């Protein structure tokens, strides 16, 4: 079943974020740089690529429905970008510290950014980009936001603080904050997407990835075996796996239901940042991101 | 600033 074959790798500085577009054969790509870069990943041609700025770009999402890329760096601005004519759509101050993650909703206009700032803000994009809310709380950088896609009233935030919150849009405090025992903090957390289980997924730099049932708040699980910190693990939306990246060089392959691992990679672009997953499954395409490039690889 | 890379 598991057949892995590499699509596409090129090399670049750093790759902090990265993104799949949902109809397109496309992969965005955010540097540490400043440099953006959007490649079609089956001809391996460049869409397009931008000097957004000279600071670290963190975060980056495509906005497919309004043909935009959203990037936030560590200059403290988000800026929109329209693809197609690489119109700037809008430039702001976001916060007064470093961007560590974007979110889109999946349908209503609404972006989540996660910041240094110790918050989550919300911005509209109908109403002009309007902050319509803050969420305050967490106590150390907040490195990962994600809704969650069967609920997305509803969404994660992973903090240093060795916390993350699940907040409800409208409402100021966390519905709740589970208490992840990764004594290092939280770097990423991702939703398990299919209706069958209630799973949210955390990793760490103590080493740790850490499944856990939102209803209960219980860990299912803890998967052990990166060497250095887990800079992401996510479930694969149509796959029974689990996909981890780390500062270790590797991407590690796990079994979903057993939680062992299955397959580990070095691609040999040094640590490992930033991973994604084609909404669809389109060829069982994944993309992470590292020190060296990005390479985008078909699971089977 | 920690997390810097």
């Amino acid at each position: 079943k598991l057949d892995i074959k590499k699509t596409f790798s090129n090399r670049s500085d750093r790759v902090k974020g990265i993104d799949f577009h949902p109809t397109e054969p496309w992969v965005l790509t955010t540097l540490y740089s400043g440099r953006v870069e959007i490649w079609n990943y089956e001809t391996q041609v460049e869409v397009r690529s931008i000097q957004v700025t000279e600071t670290p770009v963190r975060a980056g999402k495509f906005i497919a429905r309004k043909n935009w890329i959203i990037v936030g760096s560590d200059d403290f601005r988000i800026r929109v970008f329209n693809y197609n004519t690489g119109e700037k759509v809008v430039d702001f101050e976001a916060h007064p510290d470093y961007i560590r993650s974007i979110a889109v909703h999946p349908t209503k206009p609404y972006v989540l950014s996660g910041s240094d700032d110790l918050t989550v803000k919300l911005w509209n994009w109908e109403n002009n980009w309007a902050l319509e809310q803050t969420f305050e709380g967490h106590e150390h950088f907040v490195m990962c936001v994600a809704f969650n896609p069967k609920d997305p009233s509803t969404f994660a935030s992973g903090c240093l603080d060795r916390t993350v919150k699940v907040w409800s849009l409208g409402q100021s405090t966390p519905n709740f904050t589970l208490t992840t025992g990764q004594e290092r903090g939280v770097n990423y957390v991702d939703y398990y997407p299919l209706p069958d289980k209630p799973y949210m997924i955390t990793a760490s730099d103590d080493l740790t990835i850490k499944i856990w049932d939102y209803q209960t708040k219980s860990c299912v699980a803890t998967l052990e075996g990166h060497m250095s910190n887990v800079s992401f693990a996510v479930f694969h939306p149509t796959l029974p796996i689990i996909i981890s990246g780390s500062e270790d060089g590797t991407l590690k392959i796990w079994n979903s239901s057993t939680y062992k691992v299955e397959k580990t990679l070095n691609v040999g672009l040094e640590r490992s940042w930033c991973i994604a997953t084609h909404p669809t499954g389109r060829k069982n395409y994944i993309a992470s991101g590292f020190d060296n490039g990005f390479t985008v690889l078909s699971l089977g | 600033k920690t997390k810097l890379l």
